[PDB]
């Protein structure tokens, strides 16, 4: 059985940033991809970075794109979502899914974590 | 499963009047045969039109929040002029059921009805050691129904504990908005005998859910309504007792 | 008496065997059979009944009705497919809960064809155009549109016809295939890209669904009977 | 080759005989443990008998394999496994044993004591296996009431069919060392024919 | 590829098919020096086909397999026989295997315990296993191994 | 094995034209046959003279100290035009070939070498328990090649742990610089599988060792090259995939 | 019950046996063979394909690839054979390396003929001329060309054909040898001497090698199935 264990979420700051990441077990990394969605408080599941571990070749979201950063760990079995310079709108119970692969889509994935909130407080 | 494409609009109105009845129908042709197999007599009192006729139910009402809606037979049509009544005055009693339901919307409106015929149709409550359970009354809701929800029918368990998506297996046909407008199903007579009692066995089950959801074009109608007609089929009953009038 | 010699085997009992033994109720009055509509044969032939794919499995849509709902939503023409799917039964968790994967996993083989069936449900009016590809085993994933346009793939008309059937052939290496993750045999991909784009008129809905179908074929096989039944 | 025109499927059938009905059920299963035993003392609990009602519905390997259909007629074929031990740590002896083992047909008197009447039934089947040889094997033919066994009933009157009830015994009498037996059940569902099938429980029973 | 004898002797060739038959010469005796007491016992021995869940504990659901063969050999009779066919998944068995995907061919697992339940005086035992391929046909020869293994 | 005698000089220069590419072989005749069998389809896409006609790997060097060379197939061939192309579009494979090695020397050199194509010829590294061990890359030394020694393969155990004098259990000749300058084997398609995948499995192995040391009449041509051309005979492919170009 | 009676023999176990026991697979789909070039029918075949004998075991040459090359060199016309070899299989170290020999370590007994082919490797323009010669069983090793001469021999030419073939005929006592060391059955010697000399034209090197092989006949068979693995 594939687990993927969403680790790196909690209430930062309006600009703080927060890292996160995703021990893969079950398969070769490699064979799969890696990304993110997020879905914000009674909203929709909502894409924000993904690549392929293989062709490390990059994807972002358009309203995410530039503060935020993927990152693949083939040693490990991990990913690492840098998400910098955060907003009140990246205010989104987050979740990662290994990848067929490779980019932001509706689902176009399988594997699914269990959910873990972040929430970009503000004063 | 049912991947099909008739027309799409409307060609032929071909009405079927069966003795007192009429119905005209969308067209007539697209209709799925249960198994492969035409209700047929046992190889009796065979009243034919007396009791082989068509038959209205309630119409229902299928909204953007429904979540699906179920019934049973002969059940339902146990209110029905002499079906009703050949089905209390017997002991006996087999039937085929022609179970033809209609759903007319616009070119405007979008969505996907699943009509499904489960044979055998135990609703949902996992005891397996004692199945049954929920009383008589409330396993028979006669010619109103019952309903699915997000007695207690899970929608994506088919209300009996099982993934909705393999529903499939059941004869069927889907109303989908854009192509038909009509299903058209044939149910044979289906049970571990020959013929049974129908009062408290309960052959077939007609149950509807939305494989889609209903969205209308910007303000329209709230709602579109579903129609079920069912006929019984090759009938025959064993053998009237003190006519016992209510 | 006549000579008769016990070889090995003698006493023991093989599950498998098949012998005939002592019937304890002689004359008994078997009820005779009746046809009831709907006899089976064989295993293979409820594969070859289509069944419904639950393609979206995320988070909050597995284990719900929307697991079946693919939305086809108001968003850029990336090349980023719609959908994607491997076709390796066991080894992806969308194609497993199939009744087609159902019977797949209580044998070790399978060989032959499957058929994919896409059925679109949105408005009459609504019109535009999907390309559903293919790409063979051990090809990597098809990205973009023009990557998946070079291989078998079929260009569906939402405007004319409501449903699409593309039959997945047997480009396969062995006889016979691992229903298992295995990479000396692996599946390869189906998926969906934007040929054209979605057009509604008027202010119908934006937003519709596709439901999919799967199947098997004549030719689809399988082999040595295998379980797995927990408590 | 490469192809994905729309034809019926493609070519003709490629073997398909071990996966066939007949087959898939062709494996007899375990479907039961009955515990006896042949005690010296007055042990009203384990009391000789054990009793079990002849159901699939038990297992669980089985029963879902059973699930997929919703109607079955099948020769059921069972064989038994009979296995025994010394309980006590005593150097105490025991001779070779003879167990009762009683298909008692569907809708009959189940028994209670071991020392009943019903336990001598002049018309219920009876097998008497003697400990340390090839274990027991008996045939019940099709003993269903309708035209097919109902796996999933819809209706009033879960029971289910009945396949009718086991009962075994030690026949040898008392003897100071005390020794258990395990009785193991296995059912082939032999010339099984099905009707009218359902998705699969996904679930736990 | 355990033993010697029969290793060898299969080596002088690349691919082969060959029925399978097995026969178990089952042994028992009392390891504690002690007048202790035991029932004639009951084995219980499993052919469980290549690529299927290998039992751990004695316990698991995996010991009963609805589909997998078993084989109930009482103590003091004729060792057990059964015959497994040609149960490859290529069109030969492959002796030498080069290229990449060493795990053979995998010819399947036993599984053997006792079925007889827990007596004060432990006896143990031994199964000897023997193969004999009957119906067995071969190609494209190699010079045979000259050293040890 | 091989005791042949043909002629011993030259006679006849008879030229295999085959697609694009010319030979000039020595003569014609004398060629063998590995078991009796010639490359047959599979009783598929069957790309003919596109993908079957001959290439030429590179060139080598034998020398007083040349220990041997070896080669895989397809292997070897992975780097070559459409033949180069076919492997890696497909997820399919089956092939012949016609390893016809030519070595040229005058009537003044001695020596001798025995062409041995070893089916499914996996090389040294005593790991029974875990065989393939080796890198595919060293495993796959594409058309440079690899060479025994006196990733390590000993001559005398033939590269493999069995002692070379028993190599002659496969299909050989001896090109013996006294008699013949070519050497001709047709090797058929040999696997456990009717078809399989190229990429990954090997199945043939040229391995061309020294049965005798080179020597050269006084001072003359310190060395003498070996070439090596492989045809890929009746061959089929399925099924293209996303010509995934590069 | 029918009236049989238990012989001795009964639940006894032959490893030689032949019996139809219970098949654990019922209706398992075996995968049909295809026909793979080199399918062997018996072991005999494997004999009739030319192996090269090791013939310089020497201290230092055995266990390497020297072993395999005789070497002519230039020393002095003395009757010495350049080569002896003694037809008594694994009675002696040389004829027990082939692959004919590995047949026989099999065996207690072996008849029929035997085929010793020997291939020159020398300069094309070198000549000369030997003599293969052949003495029948229990006779003495022929040490001298005179006395090698008087039996059965070959006079093999190295200027004109390069490959001599001298097949060793079936002169024995018995109609089955051993394969052993045994006086009463002793194989006899093959050897080969200078009929000529060897002639060089220019600077040519003066020390070339000659190759040896060893196969089986269509009259060779085999008996008594024995065997030797150590561990």
């Amino acid at each position: 059985q594939v687990q993927l264990q969403e680790s790196g979420g909690g209430s930062v700051q309006a600009g703080g940033s927060l890292t996160l990441s995703c021990a893969a077990s079950g398969y070769a990394v490699s064979r799969y991809s890696m990304g993110w969605f997020r879905q914000a408080p009674g909203k929709e599941n909502e894409g924000v970075a993904a690549i392929d571990s293989s062709g490390v070749g990059t994807t972002y979201a358009d309203s995410v794109k530039g503060r935020f950063t993927i990152s693949r760990d083939n040693a490990k079995d991990t990913v690492y979502l840098r998400m910098n310079s955060l907003k009140p709108e990246d205010t989104a119970i987050y979740y990662c899914a290994s990848g067929f692969g490779l980019s932001l889509s509706r689902y176009t994935y399988a594997y699914w974590g269990q959910g873990t909130q972040v929430t970009v407080s503000s004063h | 499963s049912p991947n099909i494409e008739a027309c799409g609009y409307s060609d032929r109105v071909l009405q079927l009047t069966l003795g007192n009845s009429t119905i005209t129908t969308q067209e007539a042709a697209n209709s799925v045969v249960a198994y492969g197999r035409w209700p047929e007599y046992l190889r009796p009192t065979e009243p034919d039109v007396a009791a082989c006729r068509f038959y209205t139910l309630d119409t229902v009402s299928w909204t953007k929040e429904s979540r699906g809606w179920w019934w049973k037979l002969p059940d339902a049509l146990r209110d029905m002029g002499l079906f009703g009544q050949n089905m209390y005055y017997h002991y006996l009693g087999r039937s085929g059921y022609t179970v033809h339901v209609q759903c007319n919307a616009s070119k405007f409106h979008q969505g996907a009805l699943g009509v499904f015929a489960v044979p055998e149709m135990c609703l949902a409550g996992d005891s397996n050691t004692t199945t049954m359970h929920t009383s008589y009354q409330n396993a028979n809701p006669g010619e109103k129904g019952g309903t699915f929800t997000g007695f207690c029918p899970v929608d994506y368990l088919l209300g009996n504990g099982t993934l909705l998506g393999n529903a499939f297996v059941f004869p069927h046909q889907i109303i989908n908005l854009r192509t038909n407008n009509c299903a058209t199903l044939v149910l044979p007579y289906v049970n571990s005998l020959s013929i049974d009692s129908m009062v408290k066995h309960n052959n077939w089950g007609i149950a509807i859910l939305p494989l889609a959801p209903l969205n209308f074009a910007s303000e329209s109608s709230p709602e579109i309504p579903i129609t079920l007609t069912i006929a019984p089929m090759c009938c025959e009953f064993n053998g009237l007792r003190n006519i016992t009038l209510p | 008496g006549l000579p008769v010699m016990n070889t090995p085997g003698s006493n023991q009992y093989l599950t498998a065997d098949n012998f005939q033994s002592p019937c304890a109720l002689p004359e008994f009055d078997v009820t005779p059979p009746i046809d009831i509509p709907g006899e089976v044969k064989n295993m293979m032939e409820l594969a070859e009944i289509d069944t419904m794919i639950p393609f979206d499995l995320s988070a909050t849509k597995k284990n719900t009705m929307e697991m079946y709902r693919v939305r086809l939503s108001d968003k850029p023409h990336t090349d980023d497919p719609i959908l994607c799917l491997s076709l390796s039964p066991a080894s992806d968790p969308r194609l497993s809960h199939t009744m087609l994967g159902e019977i797949l996993n209580y044998y070790t083989h399978w060989a032959g064809s499957l058929k994919f069936t896409f059925l679109f449900c949105g408005s009459m009016m609504a019109t535009g155009k999907l390309l559903v590809s293919y790409a063979p085993p051990g090809a990597d994933p098809p990205k973009k549109r023009k990557e998946a346009m070079l291989g078998t793939h079929v260009i569906w008309d939402i405007g004319l016809q409501s449903s699409c059937t593309m039959v997945v052939p047997w480009i396969s290496n062995t006889t016979y295939r691992q229903t298992i993750d295995d990479s000396f045999t692996e599946g390869g991909y189906i998926s969906v890209f934007y040929q054209t784009r979605i057009v509604v008129p008027l202010s119908t809905p934006r937003e519709m669904d596709i439901l999919g179908f799967v199947s098997a074929c004549n030719d689809f096989s399988v082999r040595l009977l295998r379980d797995t039944t927990h408590i | 080759p490469s192809d994905t025109v729309q034809t019926r499927h493609v070519v003709q059938h490629r073997s398909r005989s071990e996966s066939s009905i007949e087959s898939f059920f062709a494996r007899g299963a375990c479907v039961t443990i009955m515990t006896v035993d042949n005690p010296a003392s007055t042990t009203n609990k384990d009391k000789l008998f054990a009793v079990w009602k002849i159901t699939y519905k038990d297992t669980v390997q089985l029963r879902r394999k059973l699930e997929f259909f919703t109607y079955s007629r099948f020769d059921m074929e069972l064989t038994f496994v009979v296995t025994a031990n010394f309980t006590e740590t005593n150097n105490g002896h025991a001779l070779n044993q003879v167990y009762q083992i009683m298909y008692v047909p569907p809708g009959a008197p189940v028994p209670e004591k071991w020392d009943d009447y019903t336990w001598q039934t002049s018309s219920n089947p009876s097998i008497f296996y003697t400990y340390g040889t090839a274990p027991a094997r008996i045939s019940v033919p099709y003993v269903g009431i309708s035209n097919a066994y109902s796996h999933f009933y819809d209706g009033f009157s879960a029971s289910l069919n009945d396949f009718g009830i086991l009962a075994v015994r030690v026949v040898n009498d008392h003897n100071p060392t005390k020794v258990t037996s395990k009785i193991r059940v296995y059912l082939k569902p032999k010339h099984i024919r099905v009707w009218c099938p359902r998705p699969p429980r996904a679930v736990a029973y």
